[PDB]
Parts: structure tokens; C-alpha cells; sequence
RNA sequence: AAAGAGAGUUUGAUCCUGGCUCAGGACGAACGCUGGCGGCGUGCCUAAUACAUGCAAGUCGAACGAACGGAAGUUAGUGGCGGACGGGUGAGUAACACGUGGGCAACCUGCCUGUAAGUUGGGGAUAACUCCGGGAAACCGGGGCUAAUACCGAAUGAUAGAGUGUGGCGCAUGCCACGCUCUUGAAAGAUGGUUUCGGCUAUCGCUUACAGAUGGGCCCGCGGUGCAUUAGCUAGUUGGUAGGGUAAUGGCCUACCAAGGCAACGAUGCAUAGCCGACCUGAGAGGGUGAUCGGCCACACUGGGACUGAGACACGGCCCAGACUCCUACGGGAGGCAGCAGUAGGGAAUCUUCCGCAAUGGACGAAAGUCUGACGGAGCAACGCCGCGUGUAUGAAGAAGGUUUUCGGAUCGUAAAGUACUGUUGUUAGAGAAGAACAAGGAUAAGAGUAACUGCUUGUCCCUUGACGGUAUCUAACCAGAAAGCCACGGCUAACUACGUGCCAGCAGCCGCGGUAAUACGUAGGUGGCAAGCGUUGUCCGGAUUUAUUGGGCGUAAAGCGCGCGCAGGCGGUCUUUUAAGUCUGAUGUGAAAGCCCCCGGCUUAACCGGGGAGGGUCAUUGGAAACUG
């Protein structure tokens, strides 16, 4: 089951996540399909890059956010887009 | 103070009087050592070039590792390797505030920016080796202040070149622009030092 | 050697204290005068000791700081 | 744009040829002397040797039969999912294993997403439990009783099979769409709302079918190693016919038939080796390597085999055989650190039997939650890279004391000592971060679906969670006080004087120094290179144009076969037309991420870490040009 997670990359203790589509199976730093952005959660107001446009057409085949991911998308504002092309 | 010696033979072994003058003349000009008066000889190329990097790494007071390593990255720029070699080191935090008056040696300059005296933009720095911008303001911070060191070497600071600005109240010390190699030491052969790294 | 080669070694300084029977570390090095001398014995690294009375170049010749 | 350093040594002296040696850079390094700190990384290269002791794979009571509780509320076994992922190692392997590019009209795919049909009716058991029996123990038999989403029939339902009709087609074998006849193939309930109880309904499930996504299987072109003092190799081998088997084509297997197939463009054999992105060096072309990080492969004490499953011939699963260790009451039993730590052994050589699931990602669950030696952190080692501390300024024709002196002086030395100043580091005491998003739970609002709810999807508020750790980081004060070694000084190669020894002791990379005035041996004074280091050894590239495509040669220095006839191969006079294999050029797809390079930004700077870009192919499809080779 394909989904899209966070990836740890960075120094000890200064991580910086860099959002990827890939299956359960694979390690956490190893294969993956795609990458769509990245995620800085060091930096007080949290910046996160994403491109809302591979999220939505990943999301239709079968990828579901995790956890962090889920605030991440909704913060950002296109679950609402799932949301709304699922129905119409 | 990386290099705690005697500040005084480094400039009768390498025959130029580092810091303004006095240090090679008026006392013996010659080399120190039980050899110095006497017993003189010839020099070799290797020589010539070697003794020309030895006097760039004793002026500015730094050690060998970084002296290769900002020769690396100068010449990584666009222009003449050699002139972009002193326009880096010139860059260096210990040299401004030399250049600015605040300090009467480069030991001494040093020193002050190691125990946290400075500042610039508003920000302490500790680094000797900050590569200042340009642009950006360097001051004292308060603190120390009105300490007598510094403005004992106020007092004594002859000029102040053209590309750095300072005044005497706020201390706050800028560089103009980019300084140029021609109004930078003038007695020192940059083509030498190229050479030596070459080989 | 450990390996079960029988070679030939030299010791270098001043007076030595190897008998037969000594177990000591050889390192590369081949020395012109010796017809068939090709190694040299580290002194300092294990049962071979020091060099007595070195005041100078005494990271050779394993002398401590006296 | 980029763009290349030489020196010593054959001779009485010279010019060439020619080897040897040296100056540079890099290690997962080791050894010797020495040793303050912080940040970021690295740490069994040998025995794929043998392994004490702990922990690394479980979860679900919302699928089915118990103990505390006056019968409210929480905890074994059957059953499902997961153990095929994550983690380790480099033995074997010279081949579709890998890299790069294609094909599958010759294939499979649990969980995930969407859509369409339904989830109807029965039956017989068996664990657990309870007795009996056997054995030291592992554990094995017999009798009786019970349940399920466990198991087995039944109704209904195939684009599954057979026989056809049509069309549209493709690459030969063949493909796509629709229609007709006949025959086979399915299922499970659980937790709640409503009503009434009939019944309906929300969520998670269950069966069949089709799509997407994901992960795999098979085939093919090209590419990357030594030996010819290794010339033949092969018999299911090579092709065909019929059948078997597989998810799928195929000598994959079998019966018959024929005798073929490969090789000097190097078969076969021996030796060595995991492959690549990449790393070191180099002006470049190249040469050497494949540790750490990422992708693929093979292996799991040594051989062989299969079961269960969507997926295995399965690291912490099973069966047999072998070697080894252990327990036996002699009948028999139990094991596998190349998982994280750790032990012995080998070695010149490599670390703690630590703290947590707080963050990320995994398995199970509807969810809290449980498991996670993955992973976050901490500990040891100057192993490497980066940063800066061992004090600053002024101060004598110049303190004493070393060391030398043609004895007047010179040098250590502005360094002492003196005065003035600072606290990076230290010691003491006070303040004290980010990493945290959550999930769940509570109110709402809007939607799809509803006879109506419960419930589901999205939005906003309330509440909640830190191993590191009182860590990083500030400000308050006192102290120049606790913090400098290593190698060389004849030339190459920067840096020279005394004394001792007397071809002895000894030095050495090469030339070569030492035989009672040694700038070369040993010690001092002085100097020169670096500095928390510095030297030696081992290995690789360079210099080496010393395998010369870039970039050498064969009269006398090494080097033209004793000469001819000639198969294969290499090369080939002049012009015209055509073709488009070589050649040049445009577009599309791809050459992952990390790394080198370019441009910006964050850590007080750097190392280090982010964002974007570039480069990298005798690559695939397709369109052009016609001078040159064909
Ligand atoms: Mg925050
Ligand atoms: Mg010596
Ligand atoms: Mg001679
Ligand atoms: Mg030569
Ligand atoms: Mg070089
Ligand atoms: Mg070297
Ligand atoms: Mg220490
Ligand atoms: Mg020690
Ligand atoms: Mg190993
Ligand atoms: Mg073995
Ligand atoms: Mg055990
Ligand atoms: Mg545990
Ligand atoms: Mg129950
Ligand atoms: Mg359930
Ligand atoms: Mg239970
Ligand atoms: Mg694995
Ligand atoms: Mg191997
Ligand atoms: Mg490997
Ligand atoms: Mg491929
Ligand atoms: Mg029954
Ligand atoms: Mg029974
Ligand atoms: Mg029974
Ligand atoms: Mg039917
Ligand atoms: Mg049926
Ligand atoms: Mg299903
Ligand atoms: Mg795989
Ligand atoms: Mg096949
Ligand atoms: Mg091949
Ligand atoms: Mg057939
Ligand atoms: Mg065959
Ligand atoms: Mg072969
Ligand atoms: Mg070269
Ligand atoms: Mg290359
Ligand atoms: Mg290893
Ligand atoms: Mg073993
Ligand atoms: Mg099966
Ligand atoms: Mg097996
Ligand atoms: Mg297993
Ligand atoms: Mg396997
Ligand atoms: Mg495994
Ligand atoms: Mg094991
Ligand atoms: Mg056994
Ligand atoms: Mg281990
Ligand atoms: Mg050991
Ligand atoms: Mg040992
Ligand atoms: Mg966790
Ligand atoms: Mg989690
Ligand atoms: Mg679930
Ligand atoms: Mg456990
Ligand atoms: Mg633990
Ligand atoms: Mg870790
Ligand atoms: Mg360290
Ligand atoms: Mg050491
Ligand atoms: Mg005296
Ligand atoms: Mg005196
Ligand atoms: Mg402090
Ligand atoms: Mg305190
Ligand atoms: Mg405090
Ligand atoms: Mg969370
Ligand atoms: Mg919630
Ligand atoms: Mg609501
Ligand atoms: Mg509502
Ligand atoms: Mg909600
Ligand atoms: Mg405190
Ligand atoms: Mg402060
Ligand atoms: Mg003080
Ligand atoms: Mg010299
Ligand atoms: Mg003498
Ligand atoms: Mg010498
Ligand atoms: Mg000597
Ligand atoms: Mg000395
Ligand atoms: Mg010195
Ligand atoms: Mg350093
Ligand atoms: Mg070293
Ligand atoms: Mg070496
Ligand atoms: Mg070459
Ligand atoms: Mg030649
Ligand atoms: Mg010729
Ligand atoms: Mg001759
Ligand atoms: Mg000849
Ligand atoms: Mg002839
Ligand atoms: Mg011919
Ligand atoms: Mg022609
Ligand atoms: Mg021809
Ligand atoms: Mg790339
Ligand atoms: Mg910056
Ligand atoms: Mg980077
Ligand atoms: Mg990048
Ligand atoms: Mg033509
Ligand atoms: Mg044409």
C-alpha cells in the first residue's frame, strides 16, 4: 500500500523532512517513487513546500497521508480539494 | 594569539619591518641567531618563493592549514588568483578592526575579538577568522566600552584607509566597498606566492 | 614471523637487550650496507626496549621524555 | 572556459641512450614521542573462526467456551493478520549477476483507491475442558462434552470452458468489441440507531468481476579480467513432430525423428572477483579501488527436500544426513550472534553486556494501546575534517645565567623582571530553549447518504504528550594564573657553531659520511618547518613520454624475421547518378537520490546542512543534410 511519508534527513538534532511517495515495505531513507516537498519543523511559524497538484493526483490511486502528513494537507489546504473533486 | 614567540625576530628573519616600522631597523637589521652578523649566503628559488608565502602567513598572524585553505577558495573567484588572495584575508574580522584603530597590533586586535568585545550587526561574534561583508556595522557593544586598552589605542592610530569607515563616538566601524590590491601592503610579490602552491 | 617466514632484521641505536628466544615487532626498511638485511626492528614496541640516554630524535628509537 | 616545474647518480672531462632514487597528494590504517577543548563524521580490512549471558516479532475480547467483583467493570487457548518487512555479511558467482536500453499479442500480484452485482438457506465436527494410560524429561496415546468470521454440501450468480454469429483490426504465432446456445463456479458475521417485535439502517467486514496504483517473473542488443607454456568442446547436446507441467514462452520435462550446435571476432579449461552510483590521483586522456551512504544480487553451521501462503524452497519456521556442544534414569532428547551489546581466538590493528519509544517509519487493532537493539540519543578511541585556546600593549645599547669569543665582544633577547589590561577557556552561582505535529477525547458548522437517526467526510475552537536533559544557550564575580610538543640543519631541501669519539661507536632515500681540528656519528647552544601534534612503515596515483591514441622508437646505444609464393584481414586512381550504413544536426523519453561543479540561504564563522541548476550515454523512437568513407 503505496503512501506518502515524511523522510529524516539533516544533522543530529537539526532534522529536516523532505515529503516522499513511497511504499510500507522500504526503509525509511531508501526507495521511493517521488518526491513532492519538503517540511522544516526547527523554524518556529513551520514552512512546508508542497505541489498540490502530484498530492491530488497520487491521493485518487490508492495514497493515503499519515499522520503528520494529514495536518500538513489540511493546514495547507487541499484535503478540501479531495474533498470536493471526490464528490463532484 | 595562535603564535605566542617573540614578535620581534619574525621580522628581522623575513627582512620586512611588520606593523608600520622599528621592529627590523634601528636595532639589528640582521637575521637573529648565533649566525646574524655574519656568515651571509645566497638564496635558491625555493627560497625566493618560500620566504614570500612566510611573510603573507606572519603578517596577517595565521596558520598554515587556513592559510591553504583561503588560498583554495580566493582562487575560486574570477580576476587574478594572487590580488584575490589579499582581498580575502583582507576581509578577515581581526583585520578591520585593526584597520579601524580600536586595537594597536593584530595580537592585540585578536584578542579583542576573541573575549567577546565586539559586535557586528547588533550580534556578539567570537571568530577571528569572520568574513566581514560589506555593508554591515561593527561596534564595541557597551560592556568593555569606555575600556582603557581600547582607547589608549585610539589615540595612537596615525591613519585610516579609505575603503573602511569609523568614528570616534559610536564606534562603528563599516567597510565602504571591496579594497583594491594596489593600496594593500605593496611590498609583498602575490606572483611568488601562486608559484609556490604550483609546484 | 607470525606468518612462518624466516627473514633477517637489523637493530639500530646505541646497545640493545635482545636474546634469543624474544618476541619484537619488524617494520620495513632495508638497509645498503647489509648484504641480505632488508627489515628493521622497531624499538620500544614490545620485549625490545629503548635506546639508553637519547636526547634528541627520540620518537626513533623509542626513549621517553626524560 | 581550462591548460603540463624538476633534481641526484655511469666519465679524467663531454654529449646521448637508459635504469634506480627523491621532492606532491590520499588512507576504515598501524607503530614511536607527546597531548587542552568544542562541532560534524568514522571505528574487526584477519578466522563466512567457536560462542557464555541478556534483549532483537508480535497483535486482536468489536470472531468463539474463564479468574477478581451481589453477578457491574479489567487479564490464558481455537481463529485472523503479521513473521517473505525492518537488520547482518561478501563466502560463492566470469553469468542476462550488474549498468544502460527495449519486448511480453507469453505473465502474476495480499494490503491500498474507484465502480457494478449480492451477502440466501443447512450439516457434521474438534481444540479448550474432564477422566484413564505411557515416559526420567521432552512430551505422546485412549474415552466423553462444547462454540465460532473454524470446516463441508445446497439455491442463485461468469467476459471460466465448449460450440458460434457479426463487425473493426494487427507484427507471423494472433488482438479488440458486441450477440446467441450449453455446462461448471460464492459468501460471515460483529458493534450501534430506529421501530414494534415485522423490518429498516450506520460502520468494519465477506464473495465475484473490471479498472488504477504498487511489487515481482521471463526474454533480448550493447558494456566492463589474467593465461595459448589452456585447441578443440558438447549428446538433452542442436532442430522438428505430439504430449506433460508452469502465473506465463521455452528441451523446462518426456516419446519419436534427423545430426546437428559453439569456437582463432578466442569455445573449453585454470586463476582471481559480488556489480554499480561513486572514491583517490591526474593538465587532460587515463591508472588504482569498490570500507562508510544509496540501488540490485547471493548467503544464513555444511549438503538435500518440500509444506503453508498473494508472496519463501523461508536469518531468530519444518523434515533427513554430516561435524561440533550440551542434558540423560542409556530408552532417547536440545541447539545455531555473517541481529544489538559482550566473550575467547587470530592479528600490527579496531568501541558499551547503556537510555527511550518523546520525533520518523514499521506490524496488529475500530481506538486508546501493545511490540520495535529499526530508529532517536548517550558512552569509549587525536581515527579524520573544521574552529581557537596555551595571554595582550608598553617596556635595556641590553638584568642575571647558558653558548661561544684572536677574550674587545656577539647570541638567546624585548624575550626577561617592572607598569597597565583582558577572561575565549577555567572555578563558583544564578536564568533556561527549539525539537510537539499529534492521536484520542468535547463542542460546533457544512456536506453525501437517510422515512428518520446513530454514524461517515471536511472546517474551527478546548484539552493532552520529551530519553536526550537542567543538555545547548546567557550574565555575575576571581584568576595570567592549570594548558607545547615533534622532526630536520653536506646536496637534493628552508635552517650552523662548540665539545666527545677516532673505519670504533655509529648514520643512510640516493650520492655517500666516520682511519686523534666530523656544518653528515652522540650531546649541547642556535636556527628552520609544522603544531595538539609531529615522525616512521605499508598500499595507490603523479613526477615516468618508463607501453608514447593524446605522447616513443628499430645504421653503430635494446629493437627489420635469411628470403620468397601467398588464404583470411587491413588500406586503396579519376568522373556522373542514386542510396543513406558510417558522419553532422533538431524534437521526444530516459540516464534515481546522495556525491564533484555553479548560484542563493541557515547553524555566532567554518566544517556541516537545505533550495534550484548544470554535467554525465559509441542509449531508444522520429525528422532532416549529402561534402567525405561505405
Ligand atoms: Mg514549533
Ligand atoms: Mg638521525
Ligand atoms: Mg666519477
Ligand atoms: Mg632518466
Ligand atoms: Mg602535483
Ligand atoms: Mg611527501
Ligand atoms: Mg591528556
Ligand atoms: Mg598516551
Ligand atoms: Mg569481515
Ligand atoms: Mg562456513
Ligand atoms: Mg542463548
Ligand atoms: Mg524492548
Ligand atoms: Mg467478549
Ligand atoms: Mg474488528
Ligand atoms: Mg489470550
Ligand atoms: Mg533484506
Ligand atoms: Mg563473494
Ligand atoms: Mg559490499
Ligand atoms: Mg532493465
Ligand atoms: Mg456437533
Ligand atoms: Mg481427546
Ligand atoms: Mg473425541
Ligand atoms: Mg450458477
Ligand atoms: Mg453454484
Ligand atoms: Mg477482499
Ligand atoms: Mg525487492
Ligand atoms: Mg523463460
Ligand atoms: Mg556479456
Ligand atoms: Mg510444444
Ligand atoms: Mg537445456
Ligand atoms: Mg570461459
Ligand atoms: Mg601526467
Ligand atoms: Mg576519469
Ligand atoms: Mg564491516
Ligand atoms: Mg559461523
Ligand atoms: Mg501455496
Ligand atoms: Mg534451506
Ligand atoms: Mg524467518
Ligand atoms: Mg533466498
Ligand atoms: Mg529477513
Ligand atoms: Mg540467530
Ligand atoms: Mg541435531
Ligand atoms: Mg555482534
Ligand atoms: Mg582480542
Ligand atoms: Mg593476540
Ligand atoms: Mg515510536
Ligand atoms: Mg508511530
Ligand atoms: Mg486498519
Ligand atoms: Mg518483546
Ligand atoms: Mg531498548
Ligand atoms: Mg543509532
Ligand atoms: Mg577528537
Ligand atoms: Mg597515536
Ligand atoms: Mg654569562
Ligand atoms: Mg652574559
Ligand atoms: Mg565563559
Ligand atoms: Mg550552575
Ligand atoms: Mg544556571
Ligand atoms: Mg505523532
Ligand atoms: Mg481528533
Ligand atoms: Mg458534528
Ligand atoms: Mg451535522
Ligand atoms: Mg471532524
Ligand atoms: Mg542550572
Ligand atoms: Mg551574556
Ligand atoms: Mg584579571
Ligand atoms: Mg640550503
Ligand atoms: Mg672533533
Ligand atoms: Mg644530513
Ligand atoms: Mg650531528
Ligand atoms: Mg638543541
Ligand atoms: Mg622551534
Ligand atoms: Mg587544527
Ligand atoms: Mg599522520
Ligand atoms: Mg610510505
Ligand atoms: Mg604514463
Ligand atoms: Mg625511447
Ligand atoms: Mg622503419
Ligand atoms: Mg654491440
Ligand atoms: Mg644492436
Ligand atoms: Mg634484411
Ligand atoms: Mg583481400
Ligand atoms: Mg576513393
Ligand atoms: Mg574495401
Ligand atoms: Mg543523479
Ligand atoms: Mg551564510
Ligand atoms: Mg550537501
Ligand atoms: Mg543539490
Ligand atoms: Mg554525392
Ligand atoms: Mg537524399
Amino acid at each position: 500500500a503505496v503512501k506518502i511519508r515524511l523522510k529524516r534527513m539533516g544533522s543530529k538534532k537539526k532534522p529536516f523532512y523532505r515529503i516522499v511517495v513511497a511504499d510500507s515495505r522500504f526503509p525509511r531513507d531508501g526507495r521511493s517513487i517521488e518526491t513532492i516537498g519538503t517540511y522544516n519543523p526547527l523554524l518556529d511559524p513551520v514552512e512546508v513546500k508542497i505541489d498540490e497538484e502530484a498530492t491530488l493526483k497520487w491521493m485518487h490511486n490508492g495514497a493515503k497521508p499519515s499522520d503528520t502528513v494529514r495536518n500538513l494537507l489540511s493546514r495547507e489546504g487541499i484535503m478540501e480539494k479531495f474533498h470536493n473533486q471526490k464528490l463532484g | 594569539a595562535r603564535y605566542t614567540g617573540p614578535s620581534w625576530k619574525v621580522s628581522r628573519r623575513l627582512g620586512i619591518s611588520l606593523s608600520g616600522t622599528g621592529k627590523e631597523l634601528e636595532r639589528r637589521p640582521y637575521a637573529p641567531g648565533q649566525h646574524g652578523p655574519t656568515q651571509r649566503k645566497k638564496i635558491s628559488e625555493y627560497g625566493l618563493q618560500q620566504a614570500e608565502k612566510q611573510k603573507l602567513r606572519h603578517m596577517y598572524g595565521l596558520t598554515e592549514r587556513q592559510f591553504k585553505n583561503t588560498f583554495n577558495k580566493a582562487g575560486k573567484l574570477q580576476g587574478k588568483h594572487g590580488e584575490n588572495f589579499m582581498i580575502l584575508l583582507e576581509q578577515r574580522l581581526d583585520n578591520i578592526v585593526y584597520r579601524l584603530g580600536l586595537a594597536r597590533t593584530r595580537r592585540a586586535a585578536r584578542q579583542l575579538v576573541n573575549h567577546g568585545h565586539i559586535t557586528v550587526d547588533g550580534k556578539r561574534v567570537d571568530i577571528p577568522s569572520y568574513q566581514v561583508s560589506v555593508g554591515q556595522v561593527i561596534s564595541v557593544r557597551e560592556k568593555s566600552a569606555k575600556n582603557s586598552a581600547i582607547a589608549e589605542s585610539l589615540e595612537v592610530s596615525s591613519f585610516v584607509p579609505e575603503y573602511v569607515t569609523f568614528d570616534a563616538e559610536t564606534l562603528t566601524g563599516s567597510l565602504n566597498r571591496l579594497p583594491e590590491r594596489s593600496e594593500l601592503a605593496a611590498e609583498i610579490n602575490e606572483a611568488f606566492i601562486v608559484e609556490f602552491y604550483s609546484r | 614471523l607470525s606468518n612462518g617466514i624466516e627473514v633477517t632484521a637489523y637493530i639500530p641505536g646505541i646497545g640493545h637487550n635482545l636474546q634469543e628466544h624474544s618476541v619484537v615487532l619488524i617494520r620495513g626498511g632495508r638497509v645498503k650496507d647489509l648484504p641480505g638485511v632488508r627489515y628493521h626492528i622497531v624499538r620500544g614496541a614490545l620485549d625490545t626496549a629503548g635506546v639508553e640516554n637519547r636526547g634528541q630524535s627520540r620518537s626513533k628509537y623509542g626513549t621517553k621524555k626524560p
